[PDB]
């Protein structure tokens, strides 16, 4: 069964503003990128998805438990012990007054790890990984550039191995290249690993070199379901046809 | 009994408040207990906490032990001893062995706390992650979330920042291995001796009206690592009137030149291994 | 900061000796009794009751004796005290329009429904010393009158049943307690006006002189001013109905202020409140010009005195906590300064070798 | 309708003055047996008062307040709120208010405690007021 | 229709207040309190000691229908003037006997996540507390571990024994018999044995 | 038709009467003196000599009494009276170093030659009402030490001695008279000196506590 | 105590600093120091301002009669 199930999630704060009718299904090892304008709703539904925002109406499964149902502290664990997210300003999810390896390793003393030596080294292995270098690890991310900080962002995430990762478009602000390698190395980890992640962006090329899956929101509402190389090359939709028009 | 007072100087409504909280902090341990007395007013800044306990929990034949940074010669610890010697007309004592209650300020006696004892420790600040989290609303309920791991970090970080764990006061425990308090700015000598003690603390804060208790044979243990495990500097110089170096030592100044001598904090402690 | 201090015990003791044995004087005059201070220094009492919080002649009186006339160590006193006393009851709302009263006056009009009655007052005397009272004496003949008080009601009625003020109207808000939860600013106008009522009388005096030079203007007029008893009434529990407990002498002084121009109303004048115990009216009066003043944010009027600054004029209008203040730096603080004396010569080594 | 009378024998109490409430009350030689179920204690009142004298409420410090509780023989429960600290003063309030609801006393002492008390005062606030009217400032009067 | 409280209420709420902290302190420990000679009963001599010494206007008193009676309603509401509740749901102090239901027990406050202190304090009379089905109590508060053999229904022998409301969320027993007292707060470790 | 008449007067010099009859209060209680005011009631003295500009006990003491207690109209009772007396010279520039010292105390050196004392002072006492005052009594009898005082130099001397502080030199410049002339800002040391001495005491005190923000 | 402290404040334009709050303003602070000149002026309003008042009130009505009728 899928890893994540949402059925009929909506959510209107404002008139217009929100997204409704919003439905679909997340295998592990699958990609499900969204793509729409900026008044497509598509953070809110990112927010709601990844237990904070709560939906007016609808009702959302992970595994076999309802999100929404959990207790507070239930979520809370969730959210910081197998569920990843990835804001687009690395600032908001780094601690700025703690360094890259204490960042890090948050989590695992979070989980009880209780051990400086073991932390240490699984900071630094995370920073291997994350091409980051190990010798700056006692550094702090606001001395790290946008890429560098963003790769931070991603190992701390990564450090529990979550098998859900939301990534509310991290590559915006990034260089043409910088942006690229960035999402080479984010598509190297999703292979490497059997977690899935769901990708907001609002530009089809980051959806095109990472995303597996593709979903298009507008005003609030799924419009056509898509897939790599399926809607990018052959757009059904008017709207969609208008996106593909506008970006090429 | 002070004329035109209440006996302990507090109207019986706070009291019996401030004897409620204690009830619940008790049941609870580690859990600084809400409790919503008034302002009052007081000259010496030590006892908006520790005073209002003493006079909540303090009786007739009680023998009051007042205590500033182990001393009891302290002029804060002499008024407030004189204080409740004019209020309560209790008996006090320069002994932590023939004391009953010990109302101290940032130290534990030496001398191990026997039982049907009650120490009373004056909390400037309640909630150790107040120097981190600055709202108060996602502090409480991440003592029930157990998210204790934030303050984790500062213990993290003090030996990146410095080379080894300078935190040798207020540092934080994990009482009954499920509530995380920070006691009085306690040092790290004492922090070893809350382990099931066989006494009952109390600790009390004011400027902030939180309460919370160690019931007597309460696990505490020191916040740390398994690399980097709870140790206290073992002490390498003496005391300047009887030399043992087995209790800690605090600095008192002779001169306006800077010139200073080592002496026993616990200056009963100190009597007691002089007049040996 | 705080600097632990040992081996002053007995010099502390005979300090506190010197200080009763001065605070009593010359043994040869009799001892200033409680009575004979609450009686004849009335004025004092009404400033330390009203600034330390209980409204007991004696307990003031005996305040200030222990002081030796300090004010501001009486205040403490009388405020300590308050902390041993148990709350036995919140009173009914004071009703201003029952006061029986001993003095009241209206500057806005030349005479008003009950008549500007002076009363005991100090203004228009010639402050030239009376030496005569350097020996005892006798009180004047007091001259009598129709022994009735007319109807006297308040001026702001008047102002507002013309349309050119507005009644202050009761929203049931829960007033705020400042002795039971520490201020938080921006506060109401509740926790302002009890603020207030808690100030120095000589530095909201300023406040409300600077306001009236030109920081902060707020065109007062002193709408009117009462002095008189009013009634004080509890609900208990054990009954069901309200009980009249005794009475309070109080002064009210109500300020109108310079008018404003709402959007979609007409225009009209604003108000001050003051309400003090006993007769010292000034305390009142500039409670009321402060409490215009710091009413800036509900009138949307940007603040251009340091009267009209909210956190400036209630973080330092209590005495206690200001004398605490002054009094921690007399405290022996001889390992703070040797940290300072290091920090300076260093300066003066980098900076002059 | 005894609610208003017993406020206002209540009020007449609390408003005497100790010296006059004790004399008249040793002078009428009427006591019976009661005991005080709770005892006199002087605590505060919180003074409430209104902006502009008719808007929100604020609180505007606290007086002292004495209050005592009396059982007489049959069960007469008397209370007493007087402003103050004078705790015996309190105490003859309440056994006057538990004497009060009884049949046999509430006339009498009527008419020769409270009422007279009643009169006492309000004679000397008729002469303070007389005192104070002389210091009112006469600008116009009609003239025929 | 009253009931005496305290012949002196400051000392006697005090040295009510150092015996039942002894009693909560170390749970299983029995401790007297010889201040009052007569409760209102039904409610013993521990009750009302401990009623008269923490009950006030901000601790809503819930008493159960086979304790709750007029003249014990009256003297509680006037010596301690706590308001009186007649549902276990919005209780503070709840004061029931060994006849107390299940459901009475479940409806209790127990305290919140944010509020472990908010809950209600069960008070509860046994016939004795000496005599019955052997209990050792460990935890804080125990040194090494107490035997105590105290009369209590099933109800609160399995709330105790099988404590469902997590720490530090429940509620804290306080058994009482005559003048004796004994206590067991929400986080001492309860077993059969 | 309401014809205007006169009430003025008759209305002030009642007022006035009330106002003398309340200063006196009860009858049955002896009115205090001046003379205990000064020697009691010695604080609200201090204060009043220092801010009404007249350094005269029983002239404070006095005002206080014809005040009725009132510390403002006190000062200005004795500031009007100034204006009363002539200036009949002007003393040399007081010495603080010969001081008599009832009290002297510093919270910066411990050994300060002469020797700390802290003599009649409120610090560290309890701030217990003491109801024993509601009645006659008699403080306790005075302990007695050595009855030789040692020189006394001042802290802020040895100080300047040791670099870290600068003396206070006399420049022999005039001193400003604000009592002669209007002040004129920006002030002269001396002329704000002269000024806050007539301050109100809780005025000052409240910017005192501001200054530590 | 208290005069040491404004006196120490005041001295600020002649070490070169900058005042930060009002206890800095010479002006201010020394202008409204006099105990017996704010007394005076701020108990003054009890005595009768009819005149500027009546002129007070005519305006508001002139304005009231404008604004609304
Ligand atoms: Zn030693
Ligand atoms: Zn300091
Ligand atoms: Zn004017």
């Amino acid at each position: 069964q899928p890893l994540l199930s949402v059925n009929n999630l909506t959510h209107l704060y404002a008139p217009g503003k929100g997204f409704s009718d919003v439905s679909f299904d997340l295998w592990p090892g699958e990609v499900l990128g969204i793509v729409g304008e900026s008044g497509s709703g598509k953070t809110t539904l990112l927010k709601s998805i990844s237990a904070r925002l709560t939906p007016q109406q609808g009702e959302i499964h992970y595994e076999n438990r309802s999100l929404y149902a959990m207790s507070e502290a239930d979520r809370r664990r969730l959210l910081r012990t197998e569920w990843g997210v990835v804001h687009q300003h690395p600032l908001d999810g780094l601690r700025r007054q703690v360094s890259a390896g204490g960042n890090i390793g948050e989590r695992l003393m979070a989980t009880g790890a209780r051990h400086y030596g073991d932390i240490r080294a699984t900071a630094q292995k995370w920073l291997e990984e994350v091409e980051i270098p190990a010798n700056r690890i006692d550094d702090l991310p606001t001395t790290f550039s946008g890429g560098m900080q963003q790769r931070l962002q991603i190992a701390r995430n990564l450090v529990t191995h979550p098998k859900l990762v939301f990534m509310d478009e991290p590559t915006g602000g990034l260089d043409v290249s910088v942006q690229a390698r960035l999402l080479d190395l984010l598509r190297g980890l999703v292979v490497e690993l059997n977690l899935a992640v769901v990708i907001v962006t609002h530009d089809l090329g980051v959806a095109r070199l990472l995303a597996d899956r593709l979903l298009v929101m507008k005003q609030g509402q799924v419009v056509e379901s898509g897939l790599t190389d399926r809607v990018l090359d052959d757009p059904h939709h008017p709207y969609t046809q208008l996106l593909v028009s506008s970006v090429l | 009994n002070l004329s035109g007072y209440n006996f302990a100087y507090l109207d019986e409504q706070t009291k019996r408040m401030i004897r409620r909280a204690i009830l619940k902090a008790v049941a609870i341990p580690g859990y600084q207990v809400p409790f919503g007395g008034r302002e009052m007013p007081m000259p010496y800044g030590w006892g908006t906490g520790g005073i209002q306990l003493t006079a909540s929990v303090i009786g007739e034949s009680d023998v009051l032990k007042v205590i500033d940074q182990g001393a009891d010669d302290t002029t804060n610890a002499v008024s407030i001893r004189n204080f409740f010697k004019r209020v309560t007309g209790v008996n006090t004592t320069e002994r932590t062995d023939d004391a009953t209650l010990i109302q101290t300020r940032h130290r534990i006696p030496e001398t191990p706390l026997t039982e049907d004892q009650i120490i009373i420790f004056q909390v400037p600040i309640p909630e150790p992650l107040r120097f981190i989290e600055p709202r108060e609303t996602e502090t409480r309920t991440m003592h029930a979330l157990e998210e204790y791991g934030v303050m984790q970090v500062k213990l993290y970080e003090d030996i990146a920042r410095f080379g080894h764990i300078a935190t040798t006061y207020a540092y934080p425990v994990k009482v009954n291995g499920r509530y995380v308090m920070d006691p009085s700015p306690i040092p790290k000598f004492d922090n070893p001796k809350m382990d099931m003690m066989p006494a009952l603390q109390l600790f009390g804060a004011g400027r902030e009206k939180r309460i919370y208790a160690v019931p007597p044979f309460t696990r505490v243990e020191s916040l740390d690592f398994d690399d980097h495990p709870f140790t206290v500097q073992q002490w390498d110089e003496p005391c300047a009137i009887c030399g043992s170096t087995h209790s800690y030592l605090d600095e008192v100044v002779l001169d306006d030149a800077g010139n200073r001598m080592f002496v026993c904090s616990d200056t009963d402690y100190c009597r007691q291994q002089s007049e040996a | 900061m705080y600097v632990a201090v040992k081996g002053g015990e007995k010099a502390i003791d005979a300090a506190h000796a010197l200080q009763e044995s001065r605070r009593r004087g010359d043994t040869d005059l009799p001892e200033l009794s409680v009575a004979q201070i609450e009686q004849q220094l009335n004025l004092a009492v009404d400033r330390v009751m009203t600034e330390g919080g209980i409204a007991d002649r004696e307990l003031a009186a005996l305040a200030l004796k222990q002081a030796s006339g300090d004010n501001v160590e009486a205040i403490f006193l009388l405020r300590a005290y308050r902390t041993t006393l148990a709350k036995l009851a919140v009173s009914e709302p004071l009703d201003t329009t029952g006061m029986r009263l001993e003095r009241r006056i209206s500057a806005v009009y030349k005479d008003i429904p009950g008549g500007q009655l002076l009363g005991p007052t100090y203004d228009y005397t010639h402050r030239l010393l009376d030496f005569t009272l350097l020996a005892n004496g006798e009180a004047p003949t007091l001259t009598t009158a129709d022994s009735e008080q007319q109807p006297s009601p308040h001026v702001f009625s008047l102002l507002a049943r013309q349309g050119l003020a507005k009644f202050e109207e009761d929203s049931g808000a829960q007033p705020d307690d400042i002795t039971r939860t520490p201020p938080v600013y921006p506060c109401s106008r509740s926790s302002r006006l009890q603020q207030l009522m808690r100030g120095d009388e000589g530095y909201l005096l300023a406040l409300a002189y600077s306001t009236q030079r030109g920081y902060g203007r707020n065109h007062p007029f002193a709408g009117e001013i009462r002095s008189g008893y009013i009634d004080v009434s509890i609900v208990p529990e054990e009954l069901g109905f309200a009980v009249n407990v005794g009475e309070l002498l109080m002064t009210e002084c109500e300020m109108v202020n310079g008018f404003i121009d709402p959007p979609d109303e007409p225009p009209h004048f604003t108000r001050g409140y003051g309400l003090v115990f006993g007769m010292s009216e000034r305390k009142a009066m500039a409670m009321a010009l402060v409490d215009r003043a710091l009413q800036a944010p509900e009138y949307g009027e940007h603040a251009t005195g340091p009267a009209q600054d909210e956190e400036f004029v209630l973080a330092h209008a209590d005495n206690v906590e200001a004398a605490g203040f002054v009094s921690h730096l007399k405290l022996p603080h001889y390992v703070d300064f040797q940290a300072e004396l290091e920090l300076l010569k260093r300066l003066q080594q980098e900076k002059n070798h | 309708a005894d609610t208003a009378t017993r406020q206002h024998w209540m009020s007449v109490l609390a408003h005497s003055q100790p010296a006059e409430l004790a004399a008249r009350l040793n002078a009428l030689n009427i006591t019976a047996d009661y005991e005080v179920i709770r005892a006199a204690e002087t605590g505060l009142v919180q003074i409430q008062a209104r902006m502009g004298g008719t808007g929100e409420r604020f609180f505007a410090g606290d007086a002292t307040l004495t209050r005592a509780a009396v059982r007489l023989t049959d069960g007469t429960l008397g209370y007493s709120w007087v402003l103050g600290r004078d705790k015996q003063h309190a105490e003859r309030c309440a056994l006057i208010d538990a004497l009060m609801q009884q049949s046999r006393h509430f006339q009498n002492l009527s008419e020769t405690l409270i009422a007279p008390l009643d009169a006492d005062r309000m004679a000397r606030i008729a002469a303070r007021q007389a005192e104070v009217n002389a210091s009112r400032v006469d600008f116009f009067t009609m003239v025929r | 229709t009253l009931e005496t409280a305290f012949m002196l209420p400051v000392q006697d709420a005090q040295h009510s207040f150092r015996r039942l902290l002894k009693a909560m302190s170390e749970p299983g420990v029995i401790v007297a309190l010889h201040q009052l000679k007569r409760g209102w009963q039904p409610l013993n001599i521990a009750t009302t000691s401990v009623l008269l010494t923490l009950a006030d206007n901000d601790t809503p008193v819930w008493l159960s229908t086979p304790l709750n009676n007029d003249i014990v309603n009256q003297s509680l509401r006037f010596h301690t003037n706590a308001p009186l509740v007649s549902q276990p749901e919005q209780a503070t102090f709840a004061v029931t006997d060994e006849a107390i239901s299940s459901e009475q027990l479940n409806a209790l406050s127990t305290g919140t996540a944010v509020a472990p202190e908010a809950g209600a304090t069960l008070i509860l009379q046994v016939a004795s507390l000496s005599g019955g089905r052997m209990l050792r109590l460990t935890g804080a508060g125990i040194a090494e571990e107490r035997m105590i053999a105290p009369q209590l229904p099933e109800c609160i022998l399995h709330e105790l024994t099988e404590r469902p409301h997590p720490f530090p969320l429940g509620i804290d027993l306080i058994l009482t018999c005559g003048e004796r007292l004994l206590a067991i707060p929400r986080t001492t470790h309860v077993e059969v044995c």
